[PDB]
RNA sequence: CGUCGCUACUACCGAUUGGAUGGUUUAGUGAGGCCCUCGGAUCGGCCCCGCCGGGGUGCCCUGGCGGAGCGCUG
RNA sequence: CGAUCGCACGCCCCCCGUGGCGGCGACGACCCAUUCGAACGUCUGCCCUAUCAACUUUCGAUGGUAGUCGCCGUGCCUACCAUGGUGACCACGGGUGACGGGGAAUCAGGGUUCGAUUCCGGAGAGGGAGCCUGAGAAACGGCUACCACAUCCAAGGAAGGCAGCA
RNA sequence: AACUGCGAAUGGCUCAUUAAAUCAGUUAUGGUUCCUUUGGUCGCUCGCCACUUGGAUAACUGUGGUAAUUCUAGA
RNA sequence: CAUGGUAAUCCUGCUCAGUACGAGAGGAACCGCAGGUUCAGACAUUUGGUGUAUGUGCUUGGCUGAGGAGCCAAUGGGGCGA
RNA sequence: CAUAGCGACGUCGCUUUUUGAUCCUUCGAUGUCGGCUCUUCCUAUCAUUGUGAAGCAGAAUUCACCAAGCGUUGGAUUGUU
């Protein structure tokens, strides 16, 4: 079938190479997983040595880490916005190792209030009062409030990430390889990489 | 077209020779594992509902469920599909199988009675042959004799009494597992 | 009155109607009229022609739980035998378990006497 | 020493858009396997629940026929 | 993150009197190490031929970036780029009556021929091609399809692979 | 007899293919997998059967089909 | 019905028969049967051809503001067609 | 063995499908070859029907009679006949 051999290629000088044996099994290849976005569908294939590989055909959730805040939450992938390799991968919404995708910011938001006690992504407030009223006041003691207002001085989030939280979707880069591990782990884009990818997406459209 | 008639609740399968098209037309164009009232085979078969369980082609090819055609096709048969046992592990062989729809072009037609009729078919519903050997697992005899927990389990197992002319009499009991 | 044949469209072809086409590879086809024959020769698929029988049965045009178990006699134990065994519920089985326990009790006392 | 004449042998040119047998390939058709997306002939569990039943006391511990809940499911 | 199978059988008894303890193994396992390896890699090395001097590069040729796939490193493949890479120090092509080597014959010294052949490595099972199982096969005294041969038939089908020993 | 486990990928034959290809020596896998053996590890996890849970299938009885096969079907 | 026209023709296979005849090689015929060639007279159930039923789809360029419905391109072209 | 089938030397005819001979008609014009197409006619009969004869054993063939009802084809080359 699909073979990953080197002998079907030309020599460095450009000469034609003649194969001295027919195709061997250990030099095989397999069709691309083509990981779309949808309800979870993972196929198991048998590999060399009897081990196991996971073909993520469709995925909807992935473990993405904030990084700067050391927050790592299992969130939902919405769509693929940019891909360095091919534009067709963006158009077909295909999850590969380095493509950047839009992910939900709800768990990161919840962690942010539960840790720093600041509004994040809200516009005017007073909309989820039976929870946010409890989590803003907490009627907590002197020492707990000492901890909390000690944690206020470093409670600054980049305006780019703040805008992404206002929109409700963070954009993050995948780090795992779907079709090999069957999952879509990644990290939240921030800092200069985020600015570079934002400029790329802006220059692409609008 | 012979009919292999079998009643599971009593065993005692038997082969029936019929050659009347009118009698066999009630089975025609019916798929396998379907229950058809076999009241077209005369007065004696009245009130009988029978299940079409398979058969063989004119050339002895067995029929496979789900083929959904009449005639013969060639299929790549793996382990545990039907009509095929692997000679070695992982072997798949292409074989010819009859379709599941039954027509006139068969040699036999395996039929299984689902519900009893109003009378007794001679040599079929009578002389109930017992199941040879009873349950071997301890739980399976607990279900069969309705044991609660550990009440003479050893002696409640079925003992098989076997006799031959040159044999000196003796009983046989199975090694009960689990 | 002869053998009834079926066409590219699946229609019955009566005797004296239509044509028959024998290919080089050994396959013999019969067509009801020149429309079906021309459709077949142009390699059109009958599952995509609205009036063919194959399309009709592809598009579905026009057209529970059962679990029963029986009790049987066993070689060496009839139905009467197994009913006699399994219907010992009214504290008879309690008599069996208590008598087995006390029998094993004197057995264990003998084991203790002959053990140490 | 060479032409010419006869006889052998060996190659050469040569119309015949010559002929034969290999090999490598363009293009068209294309069996079969594998993968993906469907598909669903059948095979099981739950909701059984038309009923007799029922025990801590119509309020079932369920020991089976039976319809089938005409669904949820693998 | 053990619902497995044998061997002799012993100890505690206050709570009691039916329960809890025990040895020798066998099988088993996620992972690590080891062994047998296998696979792709580095450097150097092969006969004749110019009446083979320019090859490779749309259809990967040389490299970069990001991936796909593979047991993994890599144009292995894909997308976007760059225009590279190899040659009179013989590239590329052709031939071989070429499997390679350890070695054999001939023998002042130097060489010249032969190595199908029992050891090592490779390739193949009629020619191709594609797969299941399995740690390991593109296996053929495994399967599937075509091609060429060819066996039996009741003509509806079925069955093949001695470059194994004879 | 059969299910299961293991082996059947070793051995044996032949040299058609193959001219930096195979192969020989050298070195690397800090770029990979590894049956089996041997040695580690297997109370590290806080979370109405456990004195042992469920179903099926072989082998076996019986009924067959085909001219045929190490073909198999129904019960 | 006076008168005029006029039409049917030839071959093959089977059987006779590996027969008569003949040393052999070879090898007929009559009756019978089944078909063909040429010709003639028709006919359209079927197969084929035609096809402007300008019947029904498809389609190019243009035009009616668009949809719908259509039309022009000396039968626009093409498939199927009573 | 003259006469089954032939016929030398001679000799008698028939035909106008050959080519000649002649110049009667046509020079105030009768359109001049071959092919195609189509019809009819002749018999000096290739085949078919009925026959007679043989150096007719059968098969094949040859000669002759009655006989023109029916048929006598597809092509390469050539303008061709
Ligand atoms: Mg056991
Ligand atoms: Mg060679
Ligand atoms: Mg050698
Ligand atoms: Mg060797
Ligand atoms: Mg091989
Ligand atoms: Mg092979
Ligand atoms: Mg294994
Ligand atoms: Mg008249
Ligand atoms: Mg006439
Ligand atoms: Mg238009
Ligand atoms: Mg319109
Ligand atoms: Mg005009
Ligand atoms: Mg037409
Ligand atoms: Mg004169
Ligand atoms: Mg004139
Ligand atoms: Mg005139
Ligand atoms: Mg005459």
């Amino acid at each position: 079938g699909i073979s990953r051999d080197n002998w079907h290629k030309r020599r460095k000088t450009g000469g034609k190479r003649k194969p001295y044996h027919k195709k061997r099994k250990y030099e095989l290849g397999r069709p691309a997983a083509n990981t779309k976005i949808g309800p979870r569908r993972i196929h198991t294939v048998r590999v060399r040595g009897g081990n196991k590989k996971y073909r993520a055909l469709r995925l909807d959730v992935g473990n993405f880490s904030w990084g700067s805040e050391c927050c790592t939450r299992k969130t939902r992938i919405i769509d693929v916005v940019y891909n360095a390799s091919n534009n067709e991968l963006v158009r077909t919404k295909t999850l590969v190792k380095n493509c950047i995708v839009l992910i939900d910011s709800t768990p990161y938001r919840q962690w942010y209030e539960s840790h720093y006690a600041l509004p994040l992504g809200r516009k005017k407030g007073a909309k989820l009062t039976p929870e946010e009223e409890e989590i803003l006041n907490k009627k907590r003691s002197k020492k707990i409030q000492k901890k909390y207002d000690e944690r206020k001085k470093n409670a600054k989030i980049s305006s780019l990430l703040e805008e992404q939280f206002q929109q409700g979707k963070l954009l993050a880069c995948i780090a795992s390889r779907p079709g090999q591990c069957g999952r879509a782990d990644g990290y939240v884009l921030e800092g200069k990489e985020l600015e570079f990818y934002l400029r790329k997406i802006k220059a692409r459209k609008g | 077209m012979k009919l292999n008639i079998s009643f599971p609740a009593t065993g005692c399968q038997k082969l029936i020779e019929v050659d009347d098209e009118r009698k066999l037309r009630t089975f025609y164009e019916k798929r396998m594992a379907t229950e058809v009232a076999a009241d077209a085979l005369g007065e004696e078969w009245k009130g009988y509902v029978v299940r079409i369980s398979g058969g063989n082609d004119k050339q002895g090819f067995p029929m496979k469920q789900g083929v959904l055609t009449h005639g013969r096709v060639r299929l790549l048969l793996s382990k545990g599909h039907s009509c095929y046992r692997p000679r070695r592990t992982g072997e798949r062989k292409r074989k010819s199988v009859r379709g599941c729809i039954v027509d006139a072009n068969l040699s036999v037609l395996n039929l299984v009675i689902v519900k009893k009729g109003e009378k007794d078919i001679p040599g079929l519903t009578d002389t109930t042959v017992p199941r040879r050997l009873g349950p071997k697992r301890a739980s399976r005899i607990r279900k069969l004799f309705n044991l609660s927990k550990e009440d003479d389990v050893r002696q409640y197992v079925v003992r098989k009494p076997l006799n031959k002319e040159g044999k000196k009499p003796r009983t046989k009991a199975p090694k009960i597992q689990r | 009155m002869k053998v009834e044949l079926c066409s590219f469209s699946g229609y019955k072809i009566y005797p004296g109607h239509g044509r028959r086409y024998a290919r080089t590879d050994g396959k013999v086809f019969q067509f009801l009229n020149a429309k079906c024959e021309s459709a077949f020769l142009s390699k059109r698929n009958p599952r995509q022609i609205n009036w063919t029988v194959l399309y009709r049965r592809k598009h579905k045009k026009g057209q529970t739980r059962r679990a029963v178990k029986f009790q049987r006699a066993i070689t060496g134990a009839s139905l009467a035998d197994i009913m006699a065994k399994r219907n010992q519920k009214p504290e008879v089985r309690k008599a069996q378990r208590e008598q087995a326990i006390r029998a094993a009790k004197e057995a264990k006392k003998a084991k203790q006497a002959s053990k140490k």
